[PDB]
Formats: structure tokens, C-alpha cells, sequence
């Protein structure tokens, strides 16, 4: 088969700039058998470019496509809030294969997260299960990483994290990490903590709380 | 105008079979073929197969040969896809699209792509059963912060299937409301958190009641958030 | 009620060589010729035996779509009563030909930087072809008296030659895609009618 | 069936001009329309065609300059011309098309409008006398006349004795010269008995420039 | 498709039979139409499909032929049947081509073209240009040759010819030839001759004069 | 043995007709592209006509309607039939085999065709003797001027090959009347002028004339 | 109607040089061109086809390259047998077109021509015509100018010059010019001069003869 590699994986650009996305192929593909699609969050994809140069019906003129052989390029001259989506490169020379995907996101100033810690409620503790929450709010960029420490030792394989999309107002992220155990394992110790590291933070910030704390 | 409508979401068990319909209207049906695409949650696109609406000839992907059947009906202007021997790997969103990459009459390649996609049908497979949410509180601690603004919320645990709808005082409080995406745990169940930010001055003068709605269990729970007490 | 598949003929990905032209049969369909009335800048839209405007009002037994690729200066040879390399040895039309011929440039599609050697034409033949005849033979042409014995050499030539399309070529030496629509009328219900 | 054309006239090279053809006596939207032009040095040449389904066709020498349109509600047809060269001077006819079986013919034509393109302006003609002589006298008859040269545009009227003579007067057609102006010669043969006795005066009128020229052709004594 | 007609001009009397031939450069089948044009009028469709008679057309017109040769026949000529006739091909579309044309005249006895010459006027010579006129009166048929000689030297490219229509009563023709040069060029020679050749003249009659005779 | 040999050309009058032949050896004329080309004296090559191996024939605009191409399979021959010959058709004619994009590889030797009012005439020979104005550094030039003959060629030598060094024989130049002329010269020492006898020999085979003229100083 | 033009119409080169010739089209004729060689009095030979390929038998010293509008033929080293004329040919659809032709010569130093004159003979004078001959010997290069002076006036007609080919031993030229007149016109003057201008000559040398001697 023909493998299509997209570059780069993600793009961080401010509105008004120019966007350039590349699709490379293992073998040669006829220029009349390449296409580009766009998908906004929560919706279905739509056709953008066919024939590696033509434009679909109803498409604004800011989208252009070029290239040949094993290198193809999709260019956007002026970006807009609606042009921040996920883009895909497709070929049907031999069978049919989709690209991995490239994403474009808003750029903004680096903001340190706000780090809060939430202990398990007593009612949940009565169920024999314990969940401790470490919340990071209003940070950018996305690259932040957190460790979990119970009594100054690290736990691995017992944490799950969820991240939301960029906010519609300030284009900012928000992350929630959960540490899960049983009741007895919770009562076996006293101190629980989550440590956060991010570009906007000079040094990691550790938030801790004791078991017998009111 | 070209319109393509698919069926509703489906929840199945491993080993069963799923049938998804795609009704098209607004164009000459027999002049265009139908293609199917699959998207796993949080992943890329994946082509599955192509069917001619003229003579019924089909070509499927090498990955799905033997498991998927695509049929059509010209009287009702409809296509059907059936997938059997389902596995947890197969939980995904399925799209029907009108095709312009291979012709319907002679079956040769064309210059174009997929136009006029449908809205998407979510097919989710698991061994779990219907279960309502467990709602627990997360209340601010006594440790004050520099900013003077606290954050609280409600944790939704062990619910199935998706989705659940979380509201905070029926839209009265829509500032700082964050609902994170659900994650699938090792037990096959789902978890979720909802959080909000509140001024300190309203901590002792306002009470917050978060409402969780689960349609499959038809369960609505209103839970209050209050400062923790010894 | 099925529309005719003219898009699959005009909007294809690969076009056959001139010496092995592709033939498709169109029948039992409603012929909407608006796709030909709109078009774009097109090199040739010449019709013979019938006016282009009256096509939406005539019923034909069947329609033949013949597709191939030639160079520009040979487009004039796709017409009745013509002589030349393509007319005599590659593709010949009858004197009493009824139908239309459409031709358009395809430089951006069928040209390669180092030269495209996928399109070929016949150069040597000992006789002309009767109308609507195809020859796919690939045997050594004997130009002298001593037989070739299936090996090239003096007075023994491989017949087919390559166009070698390049983007720097002249307009007359650039590739052109040609579609010939042939109309027939016999004792048949004439299943290709049009909206009337 | 009646077709009336309008819009022809004088226009400079490189300009633009619109011609109209109004039809009556038939259903306008059920027939195809064409524009065909005639020049003396080339004959009849088809220049434009429009059909029922809004399809237009043009020849090689006219593409990119002419546009043909029709209005069924107003029952009219229009031709718009841009970027004219000097070779478009002709008489233009709007014609209706028809077909029997596969055979196509123009069944009705209009009067046609005369379109002149050139870089010329109104000018006054020059009248010269072509006097009789021994070489111009044969068998008791002498030929004389007036040469009217370098005028624009057509036409120019020539008369003799305010029209008192009509027999034997040949008024030749105007011919375009390389300088962009017309030259004609008007001749008249009279019996030799009238030489030196009657008065021969040629009157020339140019209405498009308001010119009156009176010339007396004095006969030569040799 | 080049299209030819023969003869260029024909003369016939009322009651005669007239035949005109049209020839194509290819085989056009029966895709031939015959049109008639009177002076200062619109063309009239006479025959279509090379054999069919248009409604409202006299039955004395006949059309025949096929392939490369076609024929138009008038059985009993009439005064309203003197015009120019064209043949048009309807095989290749949308480019339709018409023939050159054949003009039908009225038969008249042979008349010798009376020849006169006219030297440039003094007023014109004062303007720097000179025009010499050669006048031909009352000849038949129209096929005549006019030549200009300056000091027994051939002249070409400086002669303009004008012919009027056949007269309504005497059915004669008149011709004018104009030779235009500069005043100095006229003064550069003395002898000028105009030669007229016609089928009604045994020998080409040359009228010659000397610059300054009168 | 693959070759082409041509014949059938000579003198002809304007308005006449001629037929040029080219016989093949090793090439089948009915299975090859055959071409007739021509070259005027000192003017360069110009294509005349081509015949395919299917019967199709093509001509240039300068010979259209006048020249015709024929091919005989039984005799393996190519013919060019020329009618209405004019003064522009005097040239050497070549029959060639065309391979298409591979070019023309096989050529004949050519046949000459000259069209004129003719009147085959012998030459007139005059002596160009040395003089005081033609003496420089002890060496003086002399020669014989041949004029007003038709057709070519005329061979001028000196003393039947005894004197060959220092001889010049210029090409013939066609005059307005249609006759040919040239001058053949030799440079000899002045001291040998009074002892050596120089006799120029003019051989004209078409006129069968062997004219000898002695060149000596004139007082 | 594509016209082919060759850049150098002449080229004087010596044995051991590298030469280049250019053929330029008017529209653009792909990569199909042919290059032919012609020696005096013989038929042409085919050297190059497809604008770069070498026909069998031609030595490796010939090369060619081009596409579109410009094409080039190249000779690496010049052997004594390579002096001839060369032509470029293009096929088109059914219209064969050749070029003007490029001639190759042998390079040489500059030589001063020797000037001599030849009066009309008495036998020719009896016939009613007189021919005066001007002879130039052993000069390089080919370019030379000859002017006829009668009554101290430059003549305008009745002159035709013949130029020799390059000598096989010295690579030099020698040309003869003729002035032809009637007896009546020759018996009316005594001035007859032939002026020769050449690169080798510092000044135009004119040689004349008087009728009265
Ligand atoms: C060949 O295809 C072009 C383009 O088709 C468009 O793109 C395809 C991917 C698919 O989405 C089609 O439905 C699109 O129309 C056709 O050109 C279009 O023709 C329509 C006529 O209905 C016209 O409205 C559009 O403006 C045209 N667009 C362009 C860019 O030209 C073309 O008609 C097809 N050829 C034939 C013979 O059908």
C-alpha cells in the first residue's frame, strides 16, 4: 500500500498568519488522485480540495493546493476562527489510504496553571473506593506533566487524566487528573500530593494534604 | 440540496452484528456510489468500502474483508452497512458519504473525493449493562489561596452508556463551568468531573446545586456543594 | 430513470493510448447534454451530421464513447476524410460519420518533468485500417527483404514509438485528451433519448 | 415572420458596440438564432449562434470578442462586440434556424445593418472637372463629367443641371481607397452638336457634413 | 471545407434553362442548401437537403446531386429570377460555410466597349496629386481587361476599377479605371496609354495620349 | 547491398514534363516511407514530396498541383512525375528513405535537372594574355576565357596536362541570356614568357568541340 | 509552419578545436530533430537523431542536446575530414523543414591578394563585345570587395564574380571578376580600373590599364 505521512503533527498559529501543511508518500501518486478534507470539532468532515489543485463547491478562495510526485502541500493564506480544525490528506491511486492528520490551534501567551487538590468525600469513602483529584485550570500551552506521590513516594499506573479543548473565549486548556484506590489503601497512609510541571512554571509545584485534616 | 441522514447511536455486545442505514435525498441516486468511513474515538479516519448504486458491485478494504456487507435499495434511495463479529476495537463513529472517486457504471477511477457526508452514527460495543451515575461532591478546602477564588464541583462515576448532561443551577451559573471529557476505566465504566469557580464572598451566602441527568436510566440527581465540616 | 454516465467518461483518471483507444457503450439512459453545453475553454467541440443544439431532441439506439490521448497538431486528424499517421494507422473515422468530437488540453495531468513514456503510437504499418478498427499487435516490422526473426536490427524495427511528454514542449506537442461520441440508429427502441 | 435589426453605425477601432434583432410572428423561445455577416470581398460568413438551452458557439476568428444573448420576455436578441479591428466592416443579418430530420437551414433572414469600423471623421469632398477632348469624342458624341474624391462617410449625391438631365449620365459606385476615403467619377455623354453651346454644371451634396459643391466643366478646344 | 461554384457568371433569356454546379472538397452527402439573393435584399432559402423544396417557393427550381457534386436548375427563367445563388454545407457544425456565388444576367447582343480617356485636371495637379481616368461605355458581357501603360511600361497596384449594374432598358455595362499618382510622378512622364481587351473587339484597342496635348 | 540508384534527368524546356526514377536494392519501396528532396545549386535542401506505405502522399506548397509521386512494386522503383517545369526547378534531386523521428538514413546519388530555353551551343574562347599591368615580382598571370556555351560542363586544361601546377578553373556563372561563361588561368614566371608556349585546350563534349588556343604576349 | 534557423552561417576553425552549432525553432518542436552532414558533390549523411542520439557508424566525437526552441550540435575534436556543411531537420505532422545550412572551413593566417588585369582580346573585339577581367590570387579570408571604375565612376551592372574553393594545399582563395560591355560602349572611354579592398591589404589597391597603350 501507499503510506501518507503528514507534517507536522500539530500547528500553533495566531489568526491572520499563513498555514502550510505537507503530505508525503512512500511511492508516486498521480496528481489527479489526491484530496484534502477538513473536520471541525463535533461535526462531520467536508471536502476541501480534489485533484491536488481544484476547489470544491462553496469553498472560500483562501485554500490552495499544490505539489506533485511524492510531495503535496495545502496552504491557507489568511486564517480565521473557523479555519482551526483537523486536516486530512487522501489518495486513491492504489486502493485508498487516509493521512494521519494535522491540527491547527490558537497561539496565546504562556500562562501558568492554577493547581487545586480535592480529597475524597466521606460518602464515596463509605463505598470502599477513594478518588483524589488534582485540577489544573487555565494554562497554555498543552505540554504539562504531573506526578502523584503518597507519603513522598511515586505511584505509577494508577492515575487517569482528561483534557478539554481550547476555550472559545481565551483559547486556554484545563486538565483533571484522578488517583484511584480502595478504602483500606487510602487509610494506610496520611499525606497525599500531586506535583505539576509546566513551561510557565519555573519549578514544579507540589500540592499536598494530610489524611487527618479538616 | 444534498442531504444524507443516518440512524441513531447503537450499543451492542461482543459477537453481535450492527446494521446502519443511510438515506440520501436531493440528487440523482443512481449516478453516484456510496462510500463508508470509520473514526475511532480520538483517532484518524479509516476507509472501509465502496458500493455502486447502479449494479451493486462493491470493493472493501483489506482490513475488513469478510466482516462487512454493504447493500442498497433504489426504491427508497437508501444504503445499508452491516458489521458482524464485533469487538471492542470496533467502537467508533461511522459515516456514509456520496462518492466521486470510482464511477458507478463502469467502475473506474475519477477525479474527486468524498462529498456530502452524513452526520455520523456512534456504535459502541462492551459487555457492560445500563447503570446510573454515582454523584459525589468536591468542596473547597480551608486552605486559602492568593487569588481569593475557590473551585468546587461534582464527580460522576460508574455510568453507562454515554452521555450524561451536567447543569449548574439551570444556567444561572454559566461562568467558569468546565465539564471534562469522559474516560473509560478498566472495569468498562465511565467517569466524569464537573467543576466551577466561585468568589470567596459568596461562599457563605450562596449554595450551589449541580444536576446530573442520565437519559438511559432516566435519572436526575440534584446534589448540593457545601463547605467541608469535621 | 437513469441519467447517462458522461461524467465517468469526461472526468476519468487515466486515458488510453491512441493505438489502443478505449470504447464504452451507453444505452438505456436519459441523455442530459447540459454537461457539454457548459464546459470550459475547450479546444474542439466539432459535430458532424447533426447540430449541437438539437441533441436534446433526438433519440439514438446506442452511443459509443471513445477515449484516447494524442498531441495537439494531430487533433485535426480526428475527422472524416483525413490522412496522416493517426488517421491511417491508429484511429480512422468513416466518411458518413454522425457524431461529435470533443478535445481539450491535458498538460497539467499527462506531462512529467523527466518525460512521460506511457503514451505510445504506431509508426510503421503496411496498410490502412478500416473504420473503427483496432490493432494491438506488437511484432517486429520488416522494412527490407531479409526476415526479422523477431529481433531488432538493420531494416527491422519495433513499431510503437513514445510521445515523451514534457511540460516545456510547445502547445502543438502537448498532450490533448480526445473523446469521440458516435451516434447510431437502427431498428431498436432508441433507449438514449434526452429530456426533450 | 418578421425580423428587424438595429444598432449599426460608425465606431472607432478597438471599441465596442451592441446590435439588436427584434422578432415577431412566431414563438421566440422555440427556435435558435444566428448572426451572419457579409462582405463583398469574402462573401457570407457565420459569426454567432445561440440555442434554446442557453448554449453559445463561435468560430475561431471571433472567439473572445463577441457575446450573443437573448431575452425571451422582451422577444429580442443581442450581439455585443468588443476589441474590433478594421476587418469587421460588413452587413450583419440576424437569422432564424430550423431543421428537418438532421438537415439544418436558415429559413428567415432580416434586413441587416451596415457596420463600418475605421479611424475616419467627417470630411468635405473635392470635385474636379473631367473635360471632353478629341480623345473623348467619337462618332459625334463627347464624354465629360466630374470626379468627386476624398469624402467620408457615404453617401454623396451627384446631379446635373439640378436634375435637368438624366439620360446618358452614369453615376459610378464609390470605391474605398487606401487613405480611408471614397472616390467616384460621374460621367455623361452628349452629342457633339451641344459642345460650347449648352451649360454643363455638376452639383455635389454631402449631407453628413453639409457640403455643396458646384463645378462647371468647360470643354477643351483640343 | 472549401466550397466552389461554377460558372462564375451566366447569361440567359426568359424561358431558357439555367444550370449551376456546386462542388465540395469532401463528401457532404445531401447536406447542401441553395440560397438566392437579389440586390439590396436579404437571402432567401430556396432548397434544403439538396433536393427538398421550401414551402412558398416556385416549382421551377430543382436541386440534384450528392457526395461532391450538386446542381441547381431553373427550368423557365423569369425577370424575378435574376440574382446571386449560393450553396451552403450543413455537414460540419457549428462552422457552416457558404459558396462564392453565381450571378445570373440577361442575355444581350455583343456591344463594343466605347473607350475614352481623361487626363488629370490643373486643380488636382495644384494639390500635388494626379488622377487619370479610363472610361468604358456600353459593353457586353462584363468580362473585359483594362491595362495602364506609362511610357510603354507596365503598371500594377495603382489602378482602381468600378463597374455599375446592368442597365434596366439597354442592358449594358459601364466601367471606370482610375490611376492615381503624385504630381511629380505625373510630370515625370509624357505618354500614357489605356488598353482595353474584350471579346467583342478583334484587337485590344489602346487609347494613348501625350502629356501636354491638351 | 541496401542502396538507391536514380536516373532519368537532363535538359528540358519550360512548360515541359519529366519523369525521374529511383530503383531500390534491399529496401522494399512498398513498406517504407519514401521521400523526394531537391537542392538548387548553392541554395540548400528543400523537401519536395513524401509517400507512405499505405498510399498516402504529401506535397509542398511550391509543387502542389504539378508534381506527382508513383511507386512500382514489381520493379521496386520510385518515380517523380513533373509537369509545367519552370526556371525554379533546376536542381539536383535525391530519393531518400524516412524513418520518422529516426531521420532519413539512406540516400541516392542524385540526378540533375535543368530547365532553360536551351539552344545547345558550343563555346567561344578568347586569350587573356599577360601585359605590363599583369606583371609583379617576375610572375605574370595568363589564361583563356570561355564564353557563351550551353550546357555544362566544359573542361579547360593547358598543354594536355603538361602544365597543371598553378592552374585555376573557376565555376561557371549563368548569365541573364541563359549562357555559361568562365575563365581558366595559370601563373608563370616572366622569364619563361619568351620561351614557353602555352596552349589552352577546351573540351565541350555536349557540343563535341575540342578548341585549342595559344596564349602569347601581345605587343 | 515552423521555420528553422541556424546561428552561425559560417565558421572558420582549425584542426583540434571544439565547435558548436545552434538550431533555433520559432514555436517549439519537442525533442525530435535530425542533424545531417554534406560534403561537396555527394549526398548527405545522417549524424544525429532525436536531438541527442548517435546513428550507428558516426564516431563518438559528435554530440547533441536540446529541447523546445533551442538545439545544439557539438564536435569535440576536429578531424581533417569533418569540414563540410551541416543541416537541421524537423518533421512536424506532414511538413519537412530544413535549415539554411552551416559551412565549416579551415583556419589560416592573413594573406595579401595578388592583383592582375586582363584586357579584352582583339578577336573578342571583332565580335562586338569586350570583357575586362580582374584577378585576385592567394588571399585569406574569403571576404573581399571589388569595385569597377569607368570614367572615374563606380559601375552598377554587367558584373559577376567567381570565387574558387579553398585550396587543398595552402587553404587560400583566388577570385575573378568580369566587366562585360558592348563594342559601342567600350569604344567610348579610356578609363578602366578595378579596385580591390581586403583585410590583408592596408589600403585599397586599384589596378588599371590605358586604352592608348
Ligand atoms: C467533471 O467534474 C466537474 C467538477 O465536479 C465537481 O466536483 C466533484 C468532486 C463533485 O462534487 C461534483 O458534484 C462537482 O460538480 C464538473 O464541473 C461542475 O459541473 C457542474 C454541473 O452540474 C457545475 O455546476 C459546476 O460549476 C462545475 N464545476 C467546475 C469546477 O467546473 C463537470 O461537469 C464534470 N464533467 C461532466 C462531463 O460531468
Amino acid at each position: 500500500e501507499i503510506v501518507l505521512t503528514q507534517s507536522p503533527g500539530t500547528l500553533s498559529l495566531s489568526p491572520g498568519e499563513r498555514a502550510t501543511l505537507s503530505c508525503r508518500a512512500s511511492q508516486t501518486v498521480s496528481s489527479t488522485s489526491l484530496a484534502w478534507y477538513q473536520q471541525k470539532p463535533g461535526q462531520a468532515p467536508r471536502l476541501l480540495i480534489y485533484g491536488a489543485s481544484s476547489r470544491a463547491t462553496g469553498i472560500p478562495d483562501r485554500f490552495s493546493g499544490s505539489g506533485s510526485g511524492t510531495d503535496f502541500t495545502l496552504t491557507i493564506s489568511r486564517l480565521e476562527p473557523e479555519d482551526f480544525a483537523v486536516y486530512y490528506c487522501q489518495q486513491h491511486d492504489t486502493s485508498l489510504t487516509f493521512g494521519g492528520g494535522t491540527k491547527v490551534e490558537i497561539k496565546r501567551t504562556v500562562a501558568a496553571p492554577s493547581v487545586f487538590i480535592f480529597p475524597p468525600s466521606d460518602e464515596q469513602l463509605k463505598s470502599g473506593t477513594a478518588s483524589v483529584v488534582c485540577l489544573l485550570n487555565n494554562f497554555y500551552p498543552r505540554e504539562a506533566k504531573v506526578q502523584w506521590k503518597v507519603d513522598n513516594a511515586l505511584q505509577s499506573g494508577n492515575s487517569q487524566e482528561s483534557v478539554t479543548e481550547q476555550d472559545s473565549k481565551d483559547s486556554t486548556y484545563s486538565l483533571s487528573s484522578t488517583l484511584t484506590l480502595s478504602k483500606a489503601d487510602y487509610e494506610k497512609h496520611k499525606v497525599y500530593a500531586c506535583e505539576v510541571t509546566h513551561q510557565g512554571l519555573s519549578s514544579p509545584v507540589t500540592k499536598s494534604f494530610n489524611r487527618g485534616e479538616c | 440540496q444534498v442531504q444524507l441522514v443516518q440512524s441513531g447511536a447503537e450499543v451492542k455486545k461482543p459477537g453481535a452484528s450492527v446494521k446502519v442505514s443511510c438515506k440520501a435525498s436531493g440528487y440523482p441516486f443512481t449516478s453516484y456510489g456510496i462510500s463508508w468511513v470509520r473514526q475511532a474515538p480520538g483517532q484518524g479516519l479509516e476507509w472501509m468500502g465502496w458500493i455502486s448504486t447502479y449494479n451493486g458491485n462493491t470493493n472493501y478494504a483489506q482490513k475488513f474483508q469478510g466482516r462487512v456487507t454493504m447493500t442498497t435499495d433504489t426504491s427508497t434511495t437508501t444504503g445499508y452497512m452491516e458489521l458482524r463479529r464485533l469487538r471492542s476495537d470496533d467502537t467508533a463513529v461511522y459515516y456514509c458519504a456520496r462518492d466521486y472517486t470510482r464511477g458507478a457504471w463502469f467502475g473506474e477511477s475519477l477525479i474527486g473525493g468524498f462529498d456530502n457526508w452524513g452526520q455520523g452514527t456512534l456504535v459502541t460495543v462492551s459487555s457492560a449493562s445500563t447503570k446510573g451515575p454515582s454523584v459525589f461532591p468536591l468542596a473547597p478546602s480551608s486552605k486559602s489561596t492568593s487569588g481569593g477564588t475557590a473551585a468546587l464541583g461534582c464527580l460522576v462515576k460508574d455510568y453507562f452508556p454515554e452521555p450524561v448532561t451536567v447543569s449548574w443551577n439551570s444556567g444561572a451559573l454559566t461562568s467558569g463551568v468546565h465539564t471534562f471529557p469522559a474516560v473509560l476505566q478498566s472495569s468498562g465504566l465511565y467517569s466524569l468531573s464537573s467543576v466551577v469557580t466561585v468568589p470567596s464572598s459568596s461562599l457563605g451566602t450562596q449554595t450551589y446545586i449541580c444536576n446530573v441527568n442520565h437519559k438511559p436510566s432516566n435519572t436526575k440527581v440534584d446534589k448540593r456543594v457545601e463547605p467541608k465540616s469535621c | 430513470t437513469n441519467l447517462c454516465p458522461f461524467d465517468e467518461v469526461f472526468n476519468a483518471t487515466r486515458f488510453a493510448s491512441v493505438y489502443a483507444w478505449n470504447r464504452k457503450r451507453i444505452s438505456n439512459c436519459v441523455a442530459d447534454y447540459s454537461v457539454l453545453y457548459n464546459f470550459a475553454p475547450f479546444f474542439a467541440f466539432k459535430c458532424y451530421g447533426v447540430s449541437p443544439t438539437k441533441l436534446n431532441d433526438l433519440c439514438f439506439t446506442n452511443v459509443y464513447a471513445d477515449s484516447f490521448v494524442i498531441r495537439g497538431n494531430e487533433v485535426s486528424q480526428i475527422a472524416p476524410g483525413q490522412t496522416g499517421n493517426i488517421a491511417d494507422y491508429n484511429y480512422k473515422l468513416p466518411d458518413d460519420f454522425t457524431g461529435c468530437v470533443i478535445a481539450w488540453n491535458s498538460n497539467k495531468l499527462d506531462s512529467k518533468v523527466g518525460g512521460n513514456y506511457n503514451y505510445r503510437y504506431r509508426l510503421f504499418r503496411k496498410s490502412n485500417l478500416k473504420p473503427f478498427e483496432r490493432d494491438i499487435s506488437t511484432e517486429i516490422y520488416q522494412a527490407g527483404n531479409k526476415p526479422c526473426n523477431g529481433v531488432a536490427g538493420v531494416n527491422c524495427y519495433f513499431p510503437l514509438q513514445s510521445y515523451g511528454f514534457r511540460p516545456t514542449y510547445g502547445v502543438g506537442h502537448q498532450p490533448y485528451r480526445v473523446v469521440v461520441l458516435s451516434f447510431e440508429l437502427l431498428h431498436a427502441p432508441a433507449t438514449v433519448c434526452g429530456p426533450k
